DNA sequence: TCCTCATGCATATGCATGAGGA
DNA sequence: TCCTCATGCATATGCATGAGG
């Protein structure tokens, strides 16, 4: 709840979740531009996956790539 | 349009991070005369390794 | 469900082929089943570590 | 499998990467280059691995020569221009 | 899937750029 | 005229695939 626990949490699970899709770095960086307008680069995801960001940097993704998880993971479902 | 670091010379430049994480201008040019690399090369290095320190990992 | 190798893993593993560089299917199932690892995970390992040593470089 | 071979396949690996370097290709430019050039594609991690000889020596001896037409047919045609 | 052999996807990261504030 | 900051090109390599013995 501490909020850095909560971006920690968020990017360890986001890794699994996209893992399990069968997203490469590099996809997620352009499946965005596409869907948000501002597409993100495999070293972007990279760093955020392991925490190599700022906490300020790692805080704007977030909702970026929780909106695109969404997306991704509804393919299926009608 | 890439300048790479042997391997021995980053060990000395990481010690002058670790003994000054923010040198001069003037402390990067003599850091650089000692190493080899230019003095622009040594400027951006002390850069990243900053913001490398103001990561919530490393 | 991708495979990496714990760090501690990875030297167990060295260890055991400086010791037999060419284990059999049998052994390398008591080595995957020792490390809790799938067989084709410690067979492949075993394969590029092979390949590895026979480079001009490893 | 002489020593002669593995000191022509040193001095060309050192002379391919600055000549790609000062030329202007990425690896990956090379990998691609090659495709069109000889029909087979090649990786940026097989231009990487050749490069630093991270490759059995028959594997370098085949790739050398395929390599070095490519690098000739650049350094002449940035002669050109 | 057991080996060698040639090859590469996917990833981590060293070095860099540039916009923007002292 | 150096910094901070967000960001990425380019490269190295861990784990893998597939053709063939
Ligand atoms: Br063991």
């Amino acid at each position: 709840p501490s909020d850095l626990e909560e971006l920690e949490q968020f990017a360890r699970t986001f890794k699994q979740r996209r893992i399990k899709l069968g997203f490469t770095q590099g996809d997620v960086g352009l499946a965005m531009g596409k869907l948000y307008g501002n597409d993100f680069s495999q070293t972007t995801i990279s760093r955020f996956e392991a925490l190599n960001l700022s906490f300020k940097n790692m805080c704007k993704l977030k909702p970026l790539l929780e909106k695109w998880l969404n997306d991704a993971e509804t393919m299926s479902v009608d | 349009k890439r300048t790479s670091i042997e391997t021995n010379v980053r060990f000395a430049l990481e010690k002058s991070f670790l003994a000054n994480q923010k040198p001069t201008s003037e402390e990067i040019l003599l850091i650089a005369e000692q190493l080899h690399m230019e003095k622009e090369v040594i400027r951006v290095w002390f850069c990243n390794r900053r913001q490398k320190e103001k990561r919530i990992n490393p």
